[PDB]
DNA sequence: ATCAATATCCACCTGCAGATACTACCAAAAGTGTATTTGGAAACTGCTCCATCAAAAGGCATGTTCAGCTGATTCAGCTGAACATGCCTTTTGATGGAGCAGTTTCCAAATACACTTTTGGTAGTATCTGCAGGTGGATATTGAT
DNA sequence: ATCAATATCCACCTGCAGATACTACCAAAAGTGTATTTGGAAACTGCTCCATCAAAAGGCATGTTCAGCTGAATCAGCTGAACATGCCTTTTGATGGAGCAGTTTCCAAATACACTTTTGGTAGTATCTGCAGGTGGATATTGAT
């Protein structure tokens, strides 16, 4: 009976924008989900340390960027780093 | 009758092996081996099925890549045939052991 | 009411995500922008490899993207190999590859 | 004809494993030798899983006592929850 | 100025108990310095993933005892459990 | 007023063990046996490793334990050697192991 | 006031005896001659692997002073936990 | 005029390093090496002294560890010698490049 | 070379296992209004970190010499690849019930808060003690003969 | 074997860095004692989904045969060890200067928290279809001659 959360529906949103004719088994969706909690967690775990070294109690999207440097590879770091940077503009500029 | 030269169906077979997914070790035996060794650590134990499945995935998976490196272990050598000494050194290289 | 993914322009879940932080222990406190840059770059790296997943498919004539699909983009791209390197794609296989040295002479 | 649980894991199967890693020829010693690793790998995840199924107070070791197993050995998998 | 704790004082303690009359260099208590940190966030680590995992909110010894299962090998994990069992058993019947 | 280490029999510190428990983030709450438990495990293998270590400094004729007699300690025994596998001790240095093969003659 | 000057080369300081020197240490009784460029090369990497993850702790932390902590926590996330020196 | 056959005193030399903890790359060497690779991913940067010597702790353990993976890959091979192709097949299984 | 055997590729077809679509709640995001909390912006320290200069040794660079290791070559014998099929183990699908999971309850045990007490980490001086590095000088080890 | 060159061992012996010893010590913990809240164990049980098993399925155990791989043996060339010789660069230990980590005190901005709306997201349910296998026939690959 109870709720049992996943990533499928935006996966599948992000699909669409991607891919507009292409589907996705129920197989490849578990491993979507599986990749967004692992990146998730590696990255909420990293910034977690960020945070804690510098005795700090909070974690801002700053903390999420060095994460995100220190994680990712060179070219998927610096689009990770454009594609964030321009969401918390948007967000910010957004009466 | 017509009889095929050593090693042309074992290539054959490596292209066969490699563009495909499907599990290469029958299910019943593995899912045997799963609980007889479970049994050690605690009796009367039940698995759901996508537990043992998913024990199967990573072993297979784990096996694949480990028969990769005591490949180029034999080839390391000037050989083209893997032995028990390329697996070993595979796995002490690896960190698994020794 | 706006959703705070609709304000930051994205598919992914802002909310979620900020509470998905909140809950997991990670700081005693949250800044309004780390949801929403975590969001993007999860986004980010989720639309990359359905990118690269859907043109394996493409290639293989096929309009379902399958795991074997997803192993394919992975592993032939070089980053994202790296970034995914300890770790096993079910139903995955592997990429055809025959050293050099085993094929027959004649 | 009785038969030992390892002993089913096949020479041929051991073989078609071999073979999705790219191998060519296959001494004989190999496969008891697989099996032994095969065994090893088992043990290693199936103790860190049951441990997993004990402290959660449950007889049944789920999909993700399995996956949360895996990951600690360093065998992240994915597509079985988590 | 500021204090920079050590586990130091207790490290010499538990040497005098072992070796009466063995004394350690300050670099010999760095290294035992960071093998203490060191386990402690391992097994604190997996206690709090743990925790989450069943969702819980609280790390009790029962997730202490678990991780040191997890962490440790054979002989001193079960050292390890017997020793902290019995320092929990006689702690609770100590007020 | 008696300390919680006293209580428990350790040396350890439980009300350190507590704190860093806290400040560290782990989860929400922590049970009152947590820290004796830890304290106490955290003891054991200090003084595990000490003895060995001792060891080691008695047989090069010293009293005082240096890096290179935690390094012997540790790596001469099968279980500590694995617990800290991925562990470099600064100014250990290596076992004395030579491969066979190397050596002179037949 | 002053400046710095012109570094460049340094890894030629990792000279031919001091690889023999840790290729014995590592068990090595015979080293081919063309072993000293492929271990500086190898030493390189590993060096600007450790030194990019602790200039990026420096820069996190607003300062100019890569410290022993800094380098701690970089060797650690690249899975070659030191101790001695702090953490 | 005397001399040690080959090999009697890379043995020696073996056993004397085997035995004693010192780093085995000069100091200063090192520290320029450090400071050079720094710079060029941030200028103006300074280093706590035991920053370098913490470097320097885990390159040499690290350099250390690969030479008996390299040599184990070397008398793999039935030699005892070790070439580059040791040192990258000891890297490529070890998953540094795999 | 030619020529047969068999593997491999491609077009087309089609039923249904497994997608995508739709509906309808409702937990959990968002909106609102206070109630804490924090991370600096300025404004000072005392560090260490950098720079540099001089002396000295300890190690490095180089060239010579040839020991013995590597890699090529050849080859014989052993050892794994290929092979046809019915025996038998696995796969498939149908059916009780174990136990996971939903749900509710309630108190032993957790956090919170304001005192009181104590310990651990400093820093100032003082003393001590283990052992690093130097000294012969008695005991191997190696390599020429 | 025996002999001579030289590395190794070991044990005693003085300078001293690094260790242990107080002293005093205070600021931050840690402990003690109520007041207050609640997480999760306990108990009951609904309904997945798991173990078992009968009939249907199709992979593997087997023994023979010999292709071709591995490992042994031989050896010519040349690479890499050893060592002598000349001296550059590192090590060591000063000294000064300052660039900058590390604190502390005030707030303006930011984030938590208790309370209410207002959906987006899930489970359950309902349609829709991509493609796994199947066949049929052309073509490539392999191996014999
Ligand atoms: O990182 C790898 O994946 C890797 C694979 C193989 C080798 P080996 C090697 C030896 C024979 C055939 C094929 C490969 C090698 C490398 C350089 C020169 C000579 C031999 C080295 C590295
Ligand atoms: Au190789
Ligand atoms: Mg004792
Ligand atoms: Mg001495
Ligand atoms: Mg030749
Ligand atoms: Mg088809």
């Amino acid at each position: 009976r109870s709720r049992k959360e996943s990533y499928s529906i935006y996966v599948y949103k992000v699909l669409k924008q991607v891919h507009p004719d292409t589907g996705i088994s129920s197989k490849a969706m578990g491993i979507m989900n599986s990749f967004v909690n692992d990146i998730f967690e590696r990255i909420a775990g990293e910034a977690s340390r960020l945070a804690h070294y510098n005795k700090r109690s909070t974690i801002t999207s700053r903390e999420i960027q060095t994460a995100v440097r220190l994680l990712l590879p060179g070219e998927l770091a610096k689009h990770a780093v454009s594609e964030g940077t321009k969401a918390v503009t948007k967000y910010t500029s957004a009466k | 009758p017509h009889r095929y030269r050593p090693g042309t169906v074992a290539l054959r077979e490596i292209r066969r092996y490699q563009k495909s997914t499907e599990l290469l070790i029958r299910k019943l035996p593995f899912q045997r081996l799963v609980r007889e060794i479970a049994q050690d650590f605690k009796t009367d134990l039940r698995f759901q099925s996508s537990a043992v499945m998913a024990l199967q995935e990573a072993c297979e998976a784990y096996l694949v890549g480990l028969f990769e490196d005591t490949n180029l272990c034999a080839i390391h050598a000037k050989r083209v045939t893997i032995m028990p000494k390329d697996i070993q050194l595979a796995r002490r290289i690896r960190g698994e052991r020794a | 009411a706006k959703t705070r993914s609709s304000r930051a322009g994205l598919q992914f879940p802002v909310g979620r995500v900020h509470r998905l932080l909140r809950k997991g222990n990670y700081s005693e406190r949250v800044g309004a922008g780390a949801p929403v840059y975590l969001a993007a770059v999860l986004e980010y790296l989720t639309a990359e490899i359905l990118e690269l997943a859907g043109n394996a498919a493409r290639d293989n004539k096929k309009t379902r993207i399958i795991p074997r699909h997803l192993q394919l983009a992975i592993r032939n791209d070089e980053e994202l190999n790296k970034l995914l390197g300890r770790v096993t794609i079910a139903q995955g296989g592997v990429l055809p590859n025959i050293q050099a040295v085993l094929l027959p002479k004649k | 004809v009785l038969r030992d649980n390892i002993q089913g894991i096949t020479k041929p199967a051991i073989r078609r494993l071999a073979r999705r890693g790219g191998v060519k020829r296959i001494s004989g010693l190999i496969y008891e030798e697989t099996r032994g690793v095969l065994k090893v790998f088992l043990e290693n995840v199936i103790r860190d899983a049951v441990t997993y199924t004990e402290h959660a107070k449950r007889k049944t070791v789920t999909a993700m006592d399995v996956v949360y197993a895996l990951k600690r050995q360093g065998r992240t998998l994915y597509g079985f929850g988590g």
